[PDB]
RNA sequence: GCGAAGAACCUUACCUGGUCUUGACAUCCACGGAAGUUUUCAGAGAUGAGAAUGUGCCUUCGGGAACCGUGAGACAGGUGCUGCAUGGCUGUCGUCAGCUCGUGUUGUGAAAUGUUGGGUUAAGUCCCGCAACGAGCGCAACCCUUAUCCUUUGUUGCCAGCGGUCCGGCCGGGAACUCAAAGGAGACUGCCAGUGAUAAACUGGAGGAAGGUGGGGAUGACGUCAAGUCAUCAUGGCCCUUACGACCAGGGCUACACACGUGCUACAAUGGCGCAUACAAAGAGAAGCGACCUCGCGAGAGCAAGCGGACCUCAUAAAGUGCGUCGUAGUCCGGAUUGGAGUCUGCAACUCGACUCCAUGAAGUCGGAAUCGCUAGUAAUCGUGGAUCAGAAUGCCACGGUG
RNA sequence: ACUAUGGUUUUUAUU
C-alpha cells in the first residue's frame, strides 16, 4: 500500500515553492494535473490547474483539512 | 553415455524414423536394435468456420506428439560422424544430446 | 496492423536493453521509503519511473498477421481462421483432420 | 457456387502441396515472417525456368526446393545432371546455402495454369480472346479430361463495357469432396481496367 | 409420433425386493444426490410404529394406497373439439403421482425431522385429514363440473 | 459475456492543451554525423540547448551506408464520412431432399411433361404405373468414433497363476486382467411370428455387450434478400495533411435528474457450525513450475532441490457417508449497507484494481402479468482444470462425482 | 362476445 502513509509530496510542486523566493511576485503559475495532494508549504504562492478546456486559479491556506488539487477545480458543467 | 532425440507429430512416422536409424546403425557397425517408445502426448486445436460473428461453431484439428531418446552405452568412431551425417526423413526433428 | 505500433514494438526491444536490464538491483534498494523516512536520492527514485512504454506493461504478443490481441494461437502466431488455410496446405507441421 | 475453392478450402484432401517448412515449435511464430522473404525474388524466376509447379522444401535452418519443368534446357541447358547454375542463384536470394532439385512433367498442356496463361495473354493485350478459349477446350478434351471451365471477367467489350462469360464443355463437379479439380487464379489491372481469368479441369474421382 | 418404448431398466430395493419401494426414492431425492432419501426410507417406519401405519411388513406399499389421486383436467380435446372433461390417470402413473402428493405435503410441515413429518402425513392420510390439499381444490371442482362428457 | 479472453496510461473511436512533420512506415535526389555511450540545464513529458568519448560496416581512405540530424519533389499517414460503387467474407433454414440436364411429347404462348400419380423412408429412398426416358449435382456411400471378445507390446503401467514374504503388486517372476499406442472380429433381417398391391417396405419375440441407416460425429446442392461490413481487410468519390497525422500529459465509454434484458444465490433441519470419512478426469511448466523448511491471522515472503517435462513441480476436488449441537426464533438460516488495515502489481491504486481479516445485519416465507430447456447418462446438480494476464472473473472452452 | 389504419419517393450485373 501507499508509500509512506497519507498525502505525499511531488517534485513538480516542491520546486515551485522553493523558486517562490527567486521568481518573487507574479500572476498564478500553471501546473496542469489535479492529482497532487496539498502540503503546509504551499502558502503565499498562487497556482492554476486545467479544468478540461482552460485553467482555473487556486490558493492554499491554513484553513484547509488536507485535499487533492481537483477539490479546488470542478471539470463538469452540470450539477 | 549419449542420447539421440527424435520428435514427431504422428505415431507411424516415429516408427519409420526408428526403422531408418536402426537400418543406419546396422550400416555403421552396431548401435541401435529396438529402443523404448516412451509415454505419448496430444494437443487439440479449434478453428472457426465463418470469419466473423460466429465463434460458438468450431471445427477440431489434432497433433499426436511422440518422443524417443534411443540411449547409447558406448559410441564408436562411426557413431560420432556417420550416424551424425544421416539426413533421416522429412517431418521429424533430430538432435544429439549430452 | 498499424505501422506506428509495429515501429513502437521495435523501439521497445531496443529500450528493454536500456531501462529494463542491469537496473533491478538498484530498484530493490531505492524503492524503500519507510526504513529511515529520510529523503536523500530523489533523482534516483524518479529514475525508476523514467521507462513509460518499454516495461512489461502495454507489451502484448499479438496475432502475427494482423497485430490483433484476439483470436490467435501463440504456438503458431496464426489466427483461428488462418490456421484452417495453413492446415489445408500442410504448412503447419503434422496438424491434420482425419487421414490417420 | 461459386466461391468453393479447389486450391483453397478443398486443398486439405488428396492433393499434392506446393510448400512445407520446419522450425522450432517455440519460434514458428517468429519464422512465419520468412515465408515471403523466400518468395520475393524467386516468384518472377519460375516462368524463366518454364516451371509448371514448385514445391518449397525448408529443413530446420535450411532450404532445398523441388521444381517441375517440361523445358529444363531454358535454365540448365544440357545434359541436366549438374544444377549448379540455378543453385548459386537460389542460395544467394535466400541468404543461406541451398540444395535444389529438378523434376519432369507429363501432359503439360492438360494443366489449369497453362490454360490460364494461354488466355491471359489475350486480355492483358486487349485483343480477340474467344479463339484462345475454344483452342484450350479442344486441346484439353483431346489430350485427356472429362470436362472443363474457362471463364473471363472484365474489359470484354465492345468499347467500355465489362461483362463475363465462359461456355462450358463436358462435366465438372465443383461441390463433390474428392473430385481432384486442377485450378488456377489469374487477376490483373492494365491501368485502364480490371480483368480476371478462372480455370477448372476435371479428369477423374479419388 | 415415433416412440414407442423402451421402458428402461430400474433397480428394485435390495432388502424388501420391491420396484415400488425403489421408485419412491427417485421422487424423494433432492439435487439428484439420492443418498439422503435412501436414509429417510424405512427410518420413517420406526416413527410410524406409534401411529396409524398400514402393513409394517410391506413398509409403505399399503400406506401409499391411502393417498387417492384419480383424475386429470385441462390441456385436452375430444371428437376433434375443445372439451373441459376429466380423464383417469394411468395405474402405473397414479402411485408415482401419489408419491409426489405425499412427500410435497410432508416436507412442508412446520415441525420435527422428515422421518416424523412423513409418519404424521401417512397416518393422517389413513383418516383423510392430511395437509397441503387446497392447492389442488380448483382442479377437483373442474373435474366435478361435468358427468355427461361428450 | 456480440464486432471486442480481462479498455487506470496504453488501447481510441470522442474531447482539451503541449510537442513533431513531405513525414516513424515504402523507394529515389542536395547536405552533414559513426549508430551509440557519458553528462548539465529548460519541460510532468513528447522534445529543446550545451559539454565530452567512440570512428564500427565501408575504406589505397575514395567517399559510400545500416543508423542518426537538416533540405526538396513524385508521394506517405487517417477504426476520417458513406456498404444505393467495387472486391472479399457473410445470417438462417439444415444434412434439409431438394435443385437440374439432353432428346422427344403438348399448347397460340409464357408454360407443362419427366420430378406428377400409388405404397414406403431419414430420403427425388425403393417398388408399382407410365408419352416420356435415362441421366447430373445434393443424398446414400466414403471418412471418424463406442460397449464385447480377440490381437501387437510388457514400460517407472498391471498382478490372475506360481516362488519368497517388514506379510505389501512389495520382491521374485509372469502377459492372465486392466492398460498404452494401434489393428481386427461381431450383425447377415439371419431365426421365429406378424404387417403389406402378402409387392416395395416395415413391426414385436428369441439369442447377444450391443440389431432393423446399431447409435453419435465429420460430410453444407439449389439457394432465400436492394441479406451483414468503409470496424477484420481491400478501396473509388469526398475531406484533414504546419493536421482530424504519431507523440506526450490530461481525461471520457460508472456525470446521474429517467432506466432495462440475460444470468446467478437463499427461502432449511433432506439445514448452519466443529471433527471423523470415500471416490477424479481434463490437462499444464527453463528470464518456467517452484520443493524441503520456517516466518506472516492470510494474501504472501525468505529460498532454489528436481524436471525438460509418466521415479520433478502446479494440486489433500466438492457435492455424498456419520457423530456432536442450535431449532420453526424474518430464523442460532440470509444478504445490501459500514470503517480501516494488510498482500501483489503498476507512470499511477484520486478513481469503477485484485487477493486478505473483521463489525454493524435493511431485504428475503420459491415471488403479479407474460414465458424458456430436455426422451436418458438427456434434464437437473456440486466442484476442478485450460486460455486471456504488468495487476485484475462466477464470463469463454473443457472435465469429473451424483442423476 | 371485439376493431379501423400504411401519404409521397424508393437501390445488384460490376472496380
Amino acid at each position: 500500500r501507499s508509500l509512506k502513509k497519507g498525502p505525499f509530496i511531488d517534485l513538480h510542486l516542491l520546486k515551485k515553492v522553493e523558486k517562490a523566493v527567486e521568481s518573487g511576485d507574479k500572476k498564478p503559475l500553471r501546473t496542469w494535473s489535479r492529482r497532487s495532494t496539498i502540503f503546509p508549504n504551499m502558502i503565499g504562492l498562487t497556482i492554476a490547474v486545467h479544468n478540461g478546456r482552460q485553467h482555473v486559479p487556486v490558493f492554499v491556506t491554513d484553513e484547509m483539512v488536507g485535499h487533492k488539487l481537483g477539490e479546488f477545480a470542478p471539470t463538469r458543467t452540470y450539477r | 553415455r549419449i542420447r539421440i532425440r527424435l520428435k514427431a507429430f504422428d505415431h507411424r512416422l516415429i516408427d519409420q524414423a526408428t526403422a531408418e536409424i536402426v537400418e543406419t546403425a546396422k550400416r555403421t557397425g552396431a548401435q541401435v536394435r529396438g529402443p523404448i517408445p516412451l509415454p505419448t502426448r496430444k494437443e487439440r486445436f479449434t478453428v472457426l468456420i465463418s470469419p466473423h460473428v460466429n465463434k460458438d461453431a468450431r471445427d477440431q484439428y489434432e497433433i499426436r506428439t511422440h518422443l524417443r531418446l534411443v540411449d547409447i552405452v558406448e559410441p564408436t568412431e562411426k557413431t560420432v560422424d556417420a550416424l551424425m551425417r544421416l539426413d533421416l526423413a522429412a517431418g521429424v526433428d533430430v538432435q544429439i544430446s549430452l | 496492423a498499424k505501422q506506428s505500433m509495429k515501429a513502437r514494438e521495435v523501439k521497445r526491444v531496443a529500450l528493454a536493453d536500456k531501462y529494463f536490464a542491469k537496473r533491478a538491483e538498484l530498484k530493490a534498494i531505492i524503492s524503500d521509503v519507510n526504513a529511515s523516512d529520510e529523503d536523500r536520492w530523489n533523482a534516483v527514485l524518479k529514475l525508476q519511473t523514467l521507462p513509460r512504454d518499454s516495461s512489461p506493461s502495454r507489451q502484448r504478443n499479438r496475432c502475427r498477421q494482423t497485430g490483433r490481441p484476439h483470436g490467435f494461437l501463440r504456438k503458431f502466431g496464426l489466427s483461428r481462421i488462418k490456421v484452417r488455410e495453413a492446415a489445408m496446405r500442410g504448412e503447419i507441421p503434422g496438424l491434420k483432420k482425419a487421414s490417420w | 457456387g461459386q466461391k468453393v475453392h479447389p486450391n483453397g478450402i478443398r486443398l486439405g484432401i488428396v492433393k499434392p502441396w506446393n510448400s512445407t517448412w520446419f522450425a522450432n515449435t517455440k519460434e514458428f511464430a517468429d519464422n512465419l515472417d520468412s515465408d515471403f522473404k523466400v518468395r520475393q525474388y524467386l516468384t518472377k524466376e519460375l516462368a524463366k525456368a518454364s516451371v509448371s509447379r514448385i514445391v518449397i522444401e525448408r529443413p530446420a535452418k535450411s532450404i532445398r526446393v523441388t521444381i517441375h519443368t517440361a523445358r529444363p534446357g531454358i535454365v540448365i541447358g544440357k545434359k541436366g545432371e549438374d544444377v549448379e547454375k540455378l543453385r548459386k542463384v537460389v542460395a544467394d536470394i535466400a541468404g543461406v546455402p541451398a540444395q535444389i532439385n529438378i523434376a519432369e512433367v507429363r501432359k503439360p498442356e492438360l494443366d489449369a495454369k497453362l490454360v490460364a496463361d494461354s488466355i491471359t495473354s489475350q486480355l492483358e493485350r486487349r485483343v480477340m480472346f474467344r479463339r484462345a478459349m475454344k483452342r484450350a477446350v479442344q486441346n484439353a478434351m483431346r489430350l485427356g479430361a472429362k470436362g472443363i471451365k474457362v471463364e473471363v471477367s472484365g474489359r470484354l467489350g465492345g468499347a467500355e463495357i465489362a461483362r463475363t462469360e465462359w461456355y462450358r464443355e463436358g462435366r465438372v463437379p465443383l461441390h463433390t469432396l474428392r473430385a481432384d479439380i486442377d485450378y488456377n487464379t489469374s487477376e490483373a489491372h492494365t491501368t485502364y481496367g480490371v480483368i480476371g481469368v478462372k480455370v477448372w479441369i476435371f479428369k477423374g474421382e479419388i | 409420433r415415433r416412440r414407442v418404448i423402451g421402458q428402461r431398466k430400474i433397480l428394485p430395493d435390495p432388502k424388501f425386493g420391491s420396484e415400488l419401494l425403489a421408485k419412491f426414492v427417485n421422487i424423494l431425492m433432492v439435487d439428484g444426490k439420492k443418498s439422503t432419501a435412501e436414509s429417510i426410507v424405512y427410518s420413517a417406519l420406526e416413527t410410524l410404529a406409534q401411529r396409524s401405519g398400514k402393513s409394517e411388513l410391506e413398509a409403505f406399499e399399503v400406506a401409499l394406497e391411502n393417498v387417492r389421486p384419480t383424475v386429470e383436467v385441462k390441456s385436452r380435446r375430444v371428437g376433434g373439439s375443445t372439451y373441459q372433461v376429466p380423464v383417469e390417470v394411468r395405474p402405473v402413473r397414479r402411485n408415482a403421482l401419489a408419491m409426489r402428493w405425499i412427500v410435497e405435503a410432508a416436507r412442508k410441515r412446520g415441525d420435527k425431522s422428515m422421518a416424523l413429518r412423513l409418519a404424521n402425513e401417512l397416518s393422517d392420510a389413513a383418516e383423510n385429514k392430511g395437509t397441503a390439499v387446497k392447492k389442488r381444490e380448483d382442479v377437483h371442482r373442474m373435474a366435478e363440473a361435468n358427468k355427461a362428457f361428450a
